[PDB]
C-alpha cells in the first residue's frame, strides 16, 4: 500500500460501464507529487491521508475481482503528519 | 473528532438506549436526536473514528431488542464539509 | 403402681367425688384408674369466622326502569 | 350540577314518594313538580350526573308500586340552553 | 310531627270523605288537597308516624267504597326538607 | 327560521327528551312547550327546513321509548301567515 | 320518644347502611354504635314507638344484603331504667 | 339480695332484650354488662333467690330468638366472697 | 362532596390495599379506618357520588384477592346528618 | 372538573364527531384535541366523574362507525398531579 | 399456695360458675379472670396442691354443661418462678 | 423509604417469623405490628422499593408453613398521601 | 441468650402449661405472653439455640393435648435488632 | 432519583394511561411526554431505580390493552451526562 | 314522522340522491345508529393511439379532455367517412439496408496467412481487395 | 450503600467487562476483584438495593458473551456485619 | 463456644451467600475464608454447638443453588487442639 | 490513550503471542499480564481507542491457533474510573 493524500475529486462521464457508480479521487504522495486517481471504496474528504492498494488487490477492494481499478483507497489513516 | 455515528431506531425509547450505550461505551459526544417521521428517530454522535466504531457497536447491540428496534447503525470516518451543514451541532 | 398413702377415690370415702373421674390435665395427683389418660382448631365459633374468616348502594336500584344518558 | 332527573307518575302520591326517595338517596335539588294533565305528575331533580343517576334510580324503585305507578324515569346529563326555558328553576 | 299520609282518590267526593275520616281518626292535621288532573284528587295529612298510620288506614277504608274508589294510600314517616316545597303547608 | 317542527308526546318527560334531542340535533329554536290536556305535551321548534327535519327526526327517536312515548312528529316547512297566530312565539 | 330500636349486623358496613336507612325512614335519633366483638356491630336508635318500628323495618331491609348481613333488628317499646345504664346516650 | 343471675348471648341485641326482660320480670338489679369477646355479651342481675330465679327464667325466654340467641342462662344463689371480686358492682 | 363509599375486608392488608386503590382511582378523601373486631376492617371515603362510585369499584376489585378478601363494598349517595356522628371525620 | 375523558380516533373527522357527541352528552369541557402523528387524533374532556363517564360512552358510540373509527375510549377519574403537566388546559 | 389451677371456658357464665365451684370446693384463692379473646375466659386459682386438685375437679364438673362449656381444666403443682410474672395476683 | 410491604398472618408467631425474615433480607424498617382482631397480625415494613420487594419475598417464604400461616404478602411502592394517615409510623 | 422460642396456643391455659414446661426444661427466660386476638396466646422464651430448641420441644409436648392445643412451635436462633421492638421485654 | 423509565405507546391515550399508572405505582416524577411521529408517544419518568422499575412495570401493564398498546417499556438506571440534553427534564 | 318530507328520494333527482352509503351524520345514519394497482397502465401491455401529450396510458381523473362513447363528433366516422377511398392490393418488397439485413451472403472470407499480421479471426469482417479476410 | 452485588466469571476479561458494565449502569462502587482460583474471578460492587439490582443485571448481560462467561450474579441487600471481614473494602 | 461449622463451595459468590446466611441465622462468628485452589472456597464459623448446627444448615440451603453451588457443609462440635493450628482465628 | 484492550488465553504461550502481536500491531502499552488461575492468563494494553482496537484484533488472530487457544479479546474505549482501580499500571 502507499500513503497518499486526497487532493480533489475526478469526474469521467465517458467512463467504462464496468467502473460502476464508484467515486474517483485525485491523490498524491505529497503536495507536488505526481497525481494518481483511486476508486474511493471508503468515503474520504479532501485533505485525508489514505491507504491505497495496487493492482489485483485494488480490483476486489473496489467491489469485484473484475473491477477496472489498479488503485483503491482501502482506509483513512487515523492520524498522519 | 469528526467521525459520525448514527443509530436510527423505530421509536425514541430504543434511540435513548442507543445514545446512553454509545456515550458510556466511548468518548463520543451526542450531537443530536432527530424525529424523521414515521417513528424513525436518529441519534447522532461525533468523535475520533475508533471511539465512534466502539460506540456505534455498543449502541446497536443495546437498542436492538428495545421496543420496535434498530433500523440502521452507521459509522462515517471523515464527514464532508458540506454534510456538516445538515448535521445538528448540539442536541435538543 | 404408686404405693403408700392413697389420695384416690375409694368406695368407703365420700365428699371427694365431684369430678373424681373427670379428665383434668397437668399434674396427675389422682390415679389413672378412675380419671384415665389432637386438638386442631378453635372450638369457639365467631360471626366473622362463621363466614370464611357486589357493590351495593343507590346505583343498584331500578335496574331497567330508568332511561336517559348511559354511563360506562 | 346541571344533570336533570325526571320521574313522571300516574298521580301525585307516587310522585311525592319519588321526590322523597330521590332527595333522601342522593344530593339532588327538587326543582319542580308539574301537573301535566290526564293524571300525569312529573318531578324534576337537578344535580350532578352521579347524584342524579342515584336519585332517579331510588325514586323509580320507590314509586314503581305506590298508587297507579311510574310512567317514566329519565336522566338528561346536559340539557340544551333552549330546554332550560321550559324547566322550572324552583319548586311550588 | 313530620310523617305524611296521602290518599289519592278518583274524584273530589272520595277525598273529602277520606280527609274527614283521616283527621277524625288520629292526631293528624290536614295540610291540603290537590286536583292532580285526569280526575285524581290527593288529600295529605301531616302528624307523627303512629298517628299518620292510623289516619291513612281509616281514610283508605272510608273512601274505598265511596265514589269511584281509592287510587293510592301512602305513608311517609319522615319527609325530606326539599319535598316540603311540593307539599301544601296550608291553613287550608 | 320559518319551518315548524312539532312533537306531541304522552307526558312531559318524553317531551323534554324530544326538545333536548331536537334542539341539539340541529339549529332549531324551542318556541313552545304546550300542555294540551289529557296528558299530551307538544314541543314546537322554528328553524330552516333542513334543520327542522333533522331535529324532528332526532326528537322522534329520543322520545319514542321514554315514558308513554310519541303521539305525533310533524314538519310544516312553511306555515300560512294565519297559522302563526295559533303558534307560540317563545317558550313558557 | 323512649322506644329503642337495635340493629346488630356482621360488620360496620351493614351497620352504617342500617343506621342511614333507619335515621332517614322515621323521626328516630342515632344514640349509639357499639362494637360487640366477633365482628358484631349494633346501631341503637331512640324515637317514639311507631317511628322506631318504621325505622327498624327500614334498617333491616336495607342491611339484610349489605356485607356479611343482619343478625338482629329488635324494638323495645319501653326500657326499664336499669337497662338505660347499659345503653349509649350519644354515638361518640 | 345476693343471688346472681347471668344471661350470656351471642351479640348485644339479645342481651339488651334479656336485661329488659329480667329487670321487668322481677326485683333484680342490673349489676353489669360485659363484652366477653367473640360476640358473647353477659348481663348479670343481683336479687333475692326468688327474684333472680323469676328474672332469669323470663330473660331466657325473651332473648332465645332475638338475634343470634341465648348461650347460657344460669343462677347462683350464693356467690363465694372470692368470686365477688370478678363481678361488676355497678353497670358501665 | 358528602357521599360515603365503604369497603369491609378480612384483615388490614386487604383494607390498606382498598384505601390506596380508592384514593388513587377518584377524587375521594380517606376519612377513617376501623377495626370492627374478629378480623373485619372497614375503610371509608367521602366524596362526590360520581367519584365515590368510581372509587369503590376500583377499591373493591383491588382488595378482592388481597388476603382473606372483600366482605362488603357499599356507596351511600347522601348520608343523613345523624350518621355523621358515628362516622370518622379524618383517619386517626 | 377532575375526571379526564379521552377518545382516540384514526382521523380528525371521527374525533370531531366524538368531541360533539361527548360535549352534547354531559357537562364536560373540551380541554384539548391533539394530532399525535400517523393519523391518530385524541379529544380530551375534563369534568365531574359522572359527566365524564357519560360523555366518553357517548363519544365512543358516535365515532365508532365514522371514518376509520375509534382506537380507544378511556376515563381517568383523577389523574395524578404529575400527569396534569402533560395535559392540555384549553384547545388550540 | 404455690399450686396453680386453671379452667378455660367458652364464655364468662361458665367461667363465673367455675370460679364459684372452685372457690367453694377447697381453700384456694381466686387470683385472675382473663378475657383471652375469642370467647375464651380463664379463671386461675392458687392454693396448696390438694386444695387446687379438689377445686379444679369441682370447677370442671360445675361448668361442663353451663353455656358453651369447658375448654380446659389444668393443675400445675409448682410453677416456675418465671411463669409467675405472667400470672395475675389479684382478680380485677 | 416510602414503599410499604405488608405480611398478614394467622397469629403473632407466623408474624414474628415473617418480620425477622423481612428485616434481615433487606434494609427495611418494621413501622408497626398490628393486632387486627380475629387472630390476624399484620407486619408493615417501609423501605426503598428494591428493599421492600426483597424483604416481603423473604417474609412470605419464611412464614408460609409457620403456625397457621400467611394470609397476604402485599407491596405498595407508593401509597396515596391520605393512605399514610392510617399507617403506623413506629412499632408498639 | 439471643435465640427466641415461641409457642402459640388456642387459649391461655395451654400457653401457661407450655410456658411452665419450657422454663422448667431448659435454660430459657420467659420474656412475655401476648394475647393476639381470636383466642391465640403466644408464649415467647429467650435463651441459647440449644436451651431454646430443648424448651420449645418440651413446651409443645406439654400443651399439645391441653385445651384447644398448640398452633405453632418456632425457634429463631438469632433475632434481628429491628424485630426486638415488636418483642416483649423480659420484665413481662 | 436520577434513574429514567420510558414507555413508548401507539397513540396518546395509551401514554396518558402509562404516565398515570407509573406516577400512581411508585415514587417517580413525570419529566416529559413526547410525540415521536408515526403515532408513537413516549412518556418518561425519573426516580430511585427500584421505584422506576416498579413504575414502568405497572405502566406497561396498565397501557398494554388501552389503545394500540405498549411499544417499549425500558429503565436506564444511570443516564450518561450527554443523554441528559436529549431528555425532556420538565416536570416544571 | 309526517308532513313536509325532505328525506332522500329516487323520484326527485338532484344533489341529495348522491353519496348513498358514504355519508354519515345524516338524519338516516343517526336513526340507524340508534381500481388499478398503478395510475399509469403497463408500458408493455398498452400502445397509445396518439403518443406524446395525447397519451392515455395514465388515468387522469377530473375534467380531462377525454370523451365517452356517448359523445359523438370530431373523430371516428366524423373524420373517417368524409372522403371516399379504395385501398389497392400492392404490398411489395422493401429494398432498403434494413430489409437487406438478412440477405443471403456468400461464404465468409477466411485467412491462412501466417506471421505477425494482427490476424484476428474473431472481430467484425474486415475485407481486403478480392474479399480476402483482413 | 450496604447492598452487595457479586458477579462470578470464568476468567478476568469477563470480570473486567462486568465491573465496567456494573459501574456504568448504576451508582455502585467496585469494592474488589478476587482471583478465587480454578479460573473463577468474583467482582463485588456495593451500593443501594436498586442500584445493586440494576448493576448486577447490567454486568450479567455484558459478561455473558465475553470469554468463558458468567458463573453467578447475586445480591445481598443487607449484609451481616460478620461478612464485612471476608468482603474487600477497596479494589487494590 | 468451640464448635466449627464449615461450608465449602465452588466459587466465592456461593461462599459469601453461605457466610451471610450462616451469620444471620445463629449466634456464630465467621472465623475465616480460605481459597483452597481449583475453584474451592471454605467459609468457617465458630460458636456453641446449636448455634453452629442452625448456621451450617441456613448456609447450606442459601448457597445450595448459587453459583456452582455447595461441595461440603459439615459441623465438628469440638476439634482436637492440634486441629486448632490448621484453623484460622480471624478472617483476613 | 485510556482505552483498555485485553486478551485472555488458556496458558502463557498464547498470551505472549497476543501481547507481542498487540504491541506490534499498534501503538499500545502492555500494562499488565495476569495468571488468573486454572491456566487463564490475561494480557492488558492501554492506548488510543483506534490503536487498541487495531491491537486487540491482531492479537486475537495471532493466538487463536497458538497453544490451547484464545478465550476472550475485549476492547473498552471509555473505561469507568471505578474499574481503573482493578487494572494494573505497569507489568511485573
Amino acid at each position: 500500500m502507499k500513503i497518499m493524500q486526497v487532493e480533489k475529486t475526478l469526474v469521467s462521464t465517458n467512463r467504462i460501464a464496468d467502473m460502476g457508480h464508484k467515486p474517483l479521487l485525485v491523490v498524491w504522495e505529497k503536495p507536488g507529487a505526481p497525481r494518481q486517481v483511486a476508486v474511493d471504496a471508503i468515503g474520504c474528504i479532501p485533505g485525508d491521508w489514505v491507504l491505497c492498494v495496487g493492482s489485483s488487490a485494488a480490483r476486489e477492494a473496489a467491489g469485484s475481482k473484475s473491477y477496472p481499478s489498479d488503485l483503491t483507497i482501502i482506509g483513512i489513516i487515523d492520524q498522519w503528519n | 473528532g469528526i467521525a459520525l455515528g448514527m443509530i436510527e431506531t423505530r421509536g425514541l425509547v430504543p434511540a435513548i438506549e442507543a445514545a446512553d450505550a454509545m456515550t458510556k461505551a466511548a468518548e463520543v459526544r451526542l450531537v443530536g436526536r432527530q424525529f424523521v417521521g414515521g417513528g424513525y428517530v436518529t441519534v447522532l454522535v461525533r468523535g475520533e473514528t475508533g471511539a465512534v466504531n466502539a460506540a456505534v457497536r455498543a449502541g446497536a447491540d443495546a437498542c436492538e431488542r428495545v421496543g420496535d428496534g434498530l433500523v440502521a447503525a452507521h459509522i462515517i470516518a471523515r464527514v464532508h464539509s458540506e454534510v456538516e451543514n445538515i448535521l445538528p451541532k448540539a442536541p435538543q | 403402681i404408686i404405693s403408700g398413702t392413697s389420695v384416690d377415690a375409694s368406695d368407703l370415702v365420700t365428699g371427694n367425688e365431684i369430678g373424681e373421674q373427670q379428665l383434668i390435665s397437668g399434674d396427675a395427683y389422682v390415679g389413672a384408674q378412675q380419671t384415665g389418660c389432637m386438638p386442631t382448631d378453635f372450638s369457639i365459633q365467631t360471626p366473622a369466622r362463621s363466614a370464611q374468616n357486589r357493590i351495593t348502594g343507590p346505583g343498584m336500584l331500578a335496574t331497567g326502569l330508568i332511561t336517559g344518558t348511559p354511563e360506562f
